[PDB]
């Protein structure tokens, strides 16, 4: 239903990305791919990650790609691990056990991530910081022509 | 005609009311009549109070005030600016220079009236016209707009 | 469940009416500031002027500039209208008067604000005028450079609350409003919202409904940023801090009053100051607001952690 | 005294804000009978579900 | 928990409908390198604010360790920003 | 310089203290009487020397004052006046054609101050915008109608500047 | 038209009002047109035109005589 169409549109958008004549249309379908992926993540309950995908992918990287394409040239160009469950849910839906012990104090996807991103796995956080610093330094040295 | 004579009349009245209440002229300042236009839109006379607000581009203006001496070198630009405004458009000639050449009528480099380049709807006389004279000219243009019957004529053809 | 479109209409149509009357209010307040009167002939006090303007721009017999793909050009105003209105689904007006109560509302607002850059860019390229393209590029860069500072100020506010729910940020100000302690943060947020909307000293800049949609989207953004300013720092719908006898006034009135105050500040600031230059916009936004926002984040977090005043 | 004529459109904006706020408080209440609750967690969602089932039962 | 996004989707659909109605209303009757540097800086600081998002909310659980981890992260990006500053990439 | 001066000028840089001083002025002008006038109802002040629409005057006996001397036509810097004259049946020197180009007129008042009989004057009227170009080609009949319509005000004004001209 | 004195009435029915000013003036000589059909923007006779534009201090009833 909602998953099928939201995946089909993303596949069509990606196919148009890899097979686009005008790179501007490629950038637009590139944006649409992540627009659909954000909804797909929303279907999983990862509200934070979908919003970040909107913020990062089509807020920073897509804008940067658009800047590069526009102002520059606009030139031309299964059964082994997890066997699927067959649609037998008339009785399975009734067999749903809910444990209220895990619902009395429920964490959001945001605070669940932030509980261990900064204390128990902080070295990887600082390595990503170093990668960002490398990107900052390398952007200038490659592209810089003053006066 | 039991209701056409009534409904068409009312819808045409609505059209005329909108057009008279919101006029967006394009001031074509060329000479000392530009000072009078600026004085008209200032605090004393408040051309804004009637809904008139000036516009920089011809894409968004439905009126065009030619106020200043039109020279031979400037007439092509005048016509080009006029040709860029949308269809329900009017031209107001302000001052003697725009009307018939004025004090430079017998010059070798002056167009003897902006009506030789664009069709003029209202002529405002003066040199320079008083700001209240320009108010009277805009009011006369409003009165002329209220005479339009666009929907009735469209119905009758 | 068929009443959700009723709620969406009830939040969208009054928004458009308020945008039109906000344009009228701006043209009236500037006239009053400069010792004149705004539009007064059309209505009893000019209240009918926006309707006349709307019928004028509707009845113009305009032509479509089909000297382009005609798709991106026609949809860029539609896209910016999308983004401008979609952010109003989370802003609460009173206790339980929100259309969508997200638990990630602050981040959703940040995403919506960051996605508003595409409409102006697409409009700039689709117009064959290279100069309009460059102007749109400059405006996009400005919006980006100040959206960074807006996000940092959002972090400053979020530290003291502990949740991204907008309706809980207001309830967190029951003791005192966040505009009192973080007054420099409030000033910086207001200035950044001025620069984000391409307005005030930060406002460096075709026909019929495309330009109409761009205009409506920009003014809806102005209203939304005034709402955010009163939502994060002025206590939202909460009453005045002291003298609790006027509690008969509904909470939705206080939100409206504070929003009108901030809109008056927009009009006041634009009327009172000249324009900045582009070489000064970027320098200011990258050298005066980013360091200050980062320093305020650091200071607030350090002070709250030190005394264990965290949420 | 003289400045109130510029407060008319500005008060119309406030009325529009109030009507946007109050439309959802009397439309959502109309088909639910309860004002919208802020801060929905999975406990609240499941417990409203249990409410619906128990009301349907009796 | 995520039932509150369906109103947003219906809002998007109805906003699309009203925008199309508005469009149909009148139908019835060189290169500069600094534009790349600004985008690069925006990308870096957008990622920084993204990393602030979990830290601010969960600052009550973590205490004096997550705070200093975030401080080291900020120090590294501040050294990067200072390099951006003195190199003239912030000027126009 | 002084630490006190550095602190004082650094605070003013950060607290925007020279912009609050402009906001206060604009706000103080917000609550003030307006100086705009309702143009259709109230008009702006003028002077008895005002140079507006032209008018040809006549004697109280009903005889036109113009004696066809063409002294106004020779002084007109814009050449906006054309006069044709001949001997009338009574033998009096009168004009047959007296027309003024209002599109050439510069409203300088030279004709008014050159007339030896006070026949041509510029009345107080300034609201005569027309919808057609040749309605601005005033002739003798139009000018005489203007003189008859504005006779009392023109007479009062000419009485006022009798002490100056 | 409140706290104002009616100077005189015109042959067309127009009413002329006057208010006293002290230092800044404003709304001290205006007309209430007897018509409302767009009022033609020019209906003031010659005897009242001078009084309205502050050319002469005579009302216009006195200008007739
Ligand atoms: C810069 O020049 C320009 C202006 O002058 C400043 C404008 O005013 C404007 C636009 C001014 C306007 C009044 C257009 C706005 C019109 C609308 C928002 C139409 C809204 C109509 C509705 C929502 C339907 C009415 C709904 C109800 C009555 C329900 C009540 C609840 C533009 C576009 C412009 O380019
Ligand atoms: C109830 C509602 C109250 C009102 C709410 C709204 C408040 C705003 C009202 C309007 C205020 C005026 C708005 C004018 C808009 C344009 C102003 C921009 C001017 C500007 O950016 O100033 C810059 C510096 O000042 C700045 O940096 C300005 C930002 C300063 C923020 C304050 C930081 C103070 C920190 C003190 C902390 C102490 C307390 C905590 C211990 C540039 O100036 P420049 O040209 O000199 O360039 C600096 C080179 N060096
Ligand atoms: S009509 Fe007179 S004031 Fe106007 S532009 Fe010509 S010379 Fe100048
Ligand atoms: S006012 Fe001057 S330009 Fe006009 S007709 Fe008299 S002399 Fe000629
Ligand atoms: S109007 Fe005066 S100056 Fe002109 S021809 Fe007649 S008498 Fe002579």
């Amino acid at each position: 239903m909602i998953l099928s169409v939201l995946s089909s549109l993303a596949l069509v958008s990606g196919l148009m990305v890899v097979r686009a004549k005008n790179p501007v249309h490629s950038v637009l379908f590139f944006i649409l791919v992540f627009c659909d992926t954000s909804g797909l993540l929303l279907l999983l309950g990862l509200d934070f990650f979908a919003m970040i995908f909107l913020v990062v992918y089509i807020g920073a990287i897509a804008v940067l790609f658009l800047f590069v394409v526009m102002m520059f040239h606009i030139q031309i160009a299964l059964d082994n691990e997890s066997i699927p469950l067959l649609p037998t849910q008339r009785n399975t839906t009734s067999l749903r056990y809910t444990v209220y012990a895990g619902k009395v104090r429920s964490w959001t996807n945001l605070e669940t991530l932030g509980n261990l991103l900064y204390t128990y796995y902080f070295v990887w956080f600082l390595v990503s910081s170093l990668i960002l610093l490398v990107a900052m330094i390398g952007a200038i040295v490659l592209t810089m022509h003053r006066t | 005609s039991k209701a056409a004579e009534f409904v068409i009349s009312k819808v045409d009245d609505l059209m005329n009311w909108a057009r008279t209440g919101s006029i967006w002229p394009m001031t074509f300042g060329l000479a000392c009549c530009a000072v009078e236009m600026m004085h008209t839109g200032a605090a004393r006379y408040d051309l804004d109070r009637f809904g008139i607000i000036f516009r920089p581009s011809p894409r968004q203006s439905d009126c065009m005030i030619v106020a200043g001496t039109l020279t031979n070198k400037m007439a092509p630009a005048l016509r080009k600016v006029y040709d860029q405004m949308p269809e329900p458009r009017w031209v107001i000639s302000m001052g003697s220079c725009a009307n018939g050449g004025g004090y430079y009528h017998y010059s070798y480099s002056v167009v003897r009236g902006c009506d030789r380049i664009v069709p003029v709807d209202i002529y405002v006389p003066g040199c320079p016209p008083t700001a209240e004279a320009l108010l009277y000219g805009l009011l006369q243009l409003q009165k002329k707009i209220n005479r339009r019957k666009d929907f009735l004529h469209w119905w009758n053809k | 469940y068929i009443a959700v479109p009723a709620e969406i209409l009830g939040i969208i149509l009054p928004l458009l009416l308020g945008v039109a009357f906000l344009v009228l209010a701006e043209r009236k307040v500037m006239a009053f500031v400069q010792r004149r009167k705004g539009p007064d002939v059309v209505g009893s006090f000019g209240l009918l002027q926006p309707l006349a303007d709307g019928l004028k721009l509707i009845l113009k017999e305009p032509i479509s500039p089909s000297s382009a793909n005609f798709f991106l050009f026609r949809m860029a105003p539609v896209a910016t209208f999308m983004l401008s209105l979609v952010a109003w689904a989370v802003v609460p007006f009173d206790y339980g008067m929100v259309l969508s109560d997200l638990n990630i509302g602050l981040l959703y607002l940040f995403a919506i604000s960051s996605l508003g850059v595409y409409g102006i860019i697409i409009a700039g390229r689709s117009s064959n005028s290279k100069y309009a393209f460059l102007g749109a590029l400059r405006s996009a860069a400005q919006m980006v450079s100040y959206e960074v500072s807006i996000g940092l100020i959002l972090i400053t506010v979020l530290i003291c609350v502990g949740s991204c729910n907008l309706s809980e940020i207001v309830m967190a100000q029951k003791q005192i409003w966040f505009g009192i302690p973080l007054f420099p943060v409030l000033v910086m947020f207001f200035i950044s919202c001025l620069a984000e909307t391409n307005r005030a000293p930060f406002d460096l800049p075709y026909s019929s409904m495309g330009f109409a949609l761009f205009f409506l989207g920009e003014y809806a953004n102005m209203i939304l940023m005034s709402g955010l300013c009163t939502l994060f720092f002025l206590g939202g719908w909460l009453p005045i801090l002291d003298l609790p006898i006027f509690k008969k006034i509904p909470g939705s009135i206080w939100f409206s009053i504070k929003v009108l105050f901030f809109l008056f500040l927009y009009i006041w600031v634009r009327a009172a100051f000249p324009r900045y230059r582009y070489d000064q916009l970027m320098g200011l936004g990258w050298k005066v607001f980013l360091p200050l926002s980062l320093a305020w984040v650091v200071s607030v977090s350090g002070l709250l952690v030190t005394f264990q005043w965290l949420p | 005294l003289v400045w109130l004529e510029a407060m008319l459109p500005l008060g119309i904006i406030g009325g529009m804000l109030c009507i946007m706020g109050n439309s959802q408080y009397y439309i959502h209440k109309a088909y639910h009978g309860r004002p919208k609750h802020i801060g929905h967690d999975e406990w609240d969602v499941a417990m409203e579900r249990r409410d619906k089932k128990v009301v349907e039962k009796a | 928990m995520m039932l509150e996004f369906a109103p947003i989707f219906i809002y998007l659909v109805i906003s699309l409908l009203v925008s199309l109605i508005l469009l149909g209303v009148p139908f019835l009757f060189r290169f500069d390198i600094r534009f790349y540097l600004v985008s690069i800086l925006f990308l870096i600081f957008d990622l920084e604010v993204t990393f602030f998002f979990p830290w601010a909310v969960s600052l009550n659980k973590i205490d004096l360790f997550g705070f200093w981890s975030m401080m080291a992260f900020l120090f590294i990006l501040t050294i990067g920003f200072l390099y951006e500053w003195k190199r003239g990439a912030l000027d126009w | 310089k002084d630490w006190n001066t550095v602190f004082e000028r650094s605070i003013n840089t950060l607290f925007l203290t020279e912009m609050v001083r402009g906001l206060s002025l604009t706000l103080k002008y917000f609550f003030d009487p307006k100086v705009t006038i309702n143009y259709p109802f109230e008009k702006g002040p003028l002077s008895p020397r005002f140079r507006g629409e032209h008018a040809l005057r006549r004697y109280p006996t009903g005889e036109e004052r113009c004696i066809a001397c063409k002294l106004c036509e020779a002084v007109c810097p814009a050449q906006a006046i054309t006069i044709e004259a001949e001997e009338r049946e009574d033998g009096s020197r009168r004009t047959t054609r007296y027309d003024i180009d209002m599109t050439k007129c510069i409203y300088c008042g030279f004709c008014q101050e050159a007339c030896p009989v006070d026949a041509i004057v510029e009345g107080p009227n300034f609201e005569f915008a027309t919808e057609t170009h040749e309605e601005l080609l005033y002739d003798k009949e139009k000018l005489l109608e203007n003189g008859d319509r504005w006779e009392t005000e023109i007479a009062e004004n000419l009485r006022s500047e009798s002490l100056y001209r | 038209n409140i706290g104002a004195t009616l100077v005189g009435v015109d042959k067309f029915g127009n009413k002329y009002y006057q208010k006293l000013g002290d230092t800044q003036y404003g709304r001290h000589r205006w007309v209430e047109y007897a018509s409302k059909d767009r009022y033609n923007a020019s209906q003031v006779p010659a005897e009242w035109h001078g009084w309205l534009h502050f050319i002469t201090d005579h009302t216009g009833d006195e200008l007739l005589s």
